């Protein structure tokens, strides 16, 4: 028959949930936003497109801190992505009420992903419009994890998604093929900048800004923290070069 | 809660020329039994705000976790976080004496006395109190318990008024605060003589001063003391 993609939760004749890869498709129609796993601990990066010169430089946040030591930021609808990250702090925070130690990342990331599933499960809620790209350092090391519409989420070396998701995925390929013992935080920052910086030109048509967070156990002692002043410079000055 | 078991004794506090000087014992008392040494009494919030709770110690971890949390929450989505939009010690009083008269009107509060001391954006001192009851007053000078009663008189001897607060210097604030935890220490049967001493100036931050022992103490003169009138050996 027809009519398979008009409700969530649906399997079609296949097995697929139409809506799903709708909300799929609506993420990769968000601006690029990427993670890379260091030594230890985790960088995140991501393209604001300046839409006009009225927006006010190195303002609009992107990237979100949950807890004191995790980084998120999601590519896709921006709303969404808030909401999924309210949600994942009011997770965090009970964890940390009820067992005094902090959440650690692969909790975090379980909690995120059965909520996107439950999200996925009733034809009275939409699915998810953003994957998300988090991590952060715990008591077991750095941890980078990618967490789908489809409620799907994995443990990444590195991870990107959105418009430029490709060619970021192959320059993070590339990165862990000339770098097996491991990347450093401030090298995953430049990095990221470069990587950032190359998948702009995708939609060269307005400029854009970078933005930076990273958490490190020996450059941030373990608390996510964003890239500001002479270290962000630095590493947009490193992509400019890297592009020519 | 309705009846205290771990109980934090006396928290004193003043004013001087460039900011507050708070200071606590390290002791949790089970009732009449010295159970617990080096509690600390004194909570740091950022590096403009000290928290002095006495009471129910219980209460007092609730309420760490609590400030804790309200940091954790500032933080979110506050790239200012480090500047104009950090923890003033306003907020954190206001929102701590909301909390008490909260607890308090619903037959269950937090039995404490808490004495909130910082400095503002401003550069302005700071110095407020809470109770279980939500009772809110400033004063130059502040104490709770035995300490309202005994440190209060030798505190105000330095700063009686408002007037008196630029007068003051920090080695005078100090070591009347000292003298106060001393006599404390002489005369309340639940004091302790380790304590903990924050001083917040304007200028030079906040100096979190642990394991400090009451000194210069005078006892020699209970080798004259023989019976308790007509007995002279």
């Amino acid at each position: 028959g027809t009519g398979y993609d008009l409700s969530n939760s649906v399997f079609s004749p296949d097995g697929r949930n139409f809506q799903v890869e709708y909300a799929v498709k609506a993420v990769e129609n968000g601006t690029t936003s990427i993670g890379i796993k260091c030594n230890d601990g985790v960088v995140f990066a991501v393209e604001k497109l300046i839409t006009s010169k009225l927006l006010v430089p190195q303002k609009n946040v992107k990237i979100q801190v949950v807890d004191r030591h995790i980084g998120c930021v999601y590519s896709g609808l921006i709303p969404d992505g808030r909401h999924l990250v309210n949600r994942g702090r009011e997770e965090a925070a009970s964890f940390k009420k009820l067992y005094k130690t902090p959440i650690p990342i692969p909790a975090f990331a379980d909690r995120l992903g059965q909520y996107v599933q439950a999200h996925t499960l009733y034809n009275s809620v939409r699915p998810f419009g953003v994957s998300t790209i988090f991590g952060g350092v715990d008591k077991n090391g750095a941890h980078l994890y990618m967490l789908e519409p489809s409620g799907s989420y994995w443990g990444y070396k590195g991870a990107a998604t959105g418009k430029g998701r490709q060619s970021a995925k192959a320059e993070l390929e590339k990165l862990v093929d000339h770098h097996p013992e491991g990347l450093s935080a401030r090298e995953a920052v430049k990095q990221a900048a470069k990587i950032i910086y190359l998948a702009h030109e995708d939609n060269k048509e307005k400029d854009f800004e970078l933005e930076i967070s990273w958490c490190s156990l020996s450059e941030t002692n373990g608390l996510h923290k964003f890239v500001k002043g002479d270290l962000l410079q630095e590493a947009i000055d490193f992509a400019q070069k890297e592009i020519n | 809660t309705q009846q205290p078991i771990v109980t934090g004794t006396s928290v004193i506090s003043m004013k001087y020329d460039n900011g507050v000087i708070i200071a606590a014992d390290n002791l949790g008392s089970y009732g009449s039994l010295l159970r617990f040494n080096g509690v600390e009494r004194l909570i740091p919030v950022g590096d403009n705000t000290v928290v002095g709770i006495s009471g129910d110690i219980s209460d007092m971890q609730h309420i760490e976790r609590l400030l804790k949390d309200l940091v954790t929450e500032n933080a979110y989505d506050n790239p200012l976080a480090d500047a104009e939009e950090a923890l003033e010690p306003s907020y954190i009083f206001e929102y701590l004496a909301t909390v008490m008269y909260q607890r308090r009107s619903k037959m269950n509060p937090l039995w404490n006395a808490i004495i909130v001391a910082g400095v503002q954006s401003n550069g302005d001192q700071f110095l407020r109190y809470v109770n279980l009851l939500g009772v809110t007053y400033s004063s130059p000078t502040l104490a709770t318990g035995f300490g309202a009663h005994m440190a209060n008189p030798l505190l105000r001897k330095v700063v009686d008024r408002e007037s008196d607060i630029p007068k003051t210097t920090v080695q005078v604030a100090e070591e009347a605060i000292v003298n106060a935890m001393r006599v404390l220490y002489y005369r309340d049967a639940r004091s302790s003589r380790n304590f903990s001493l924050a001083i917040i100036d304007k200028n030079t931050g906040l100096t979190f001063k642990k394991n400090l022992q009451v000194e210069n103490m005078k006892w020699d003169f209970a080798k004259d003391i023989k019976g308790y009138g007509t007995q002279k050996i």
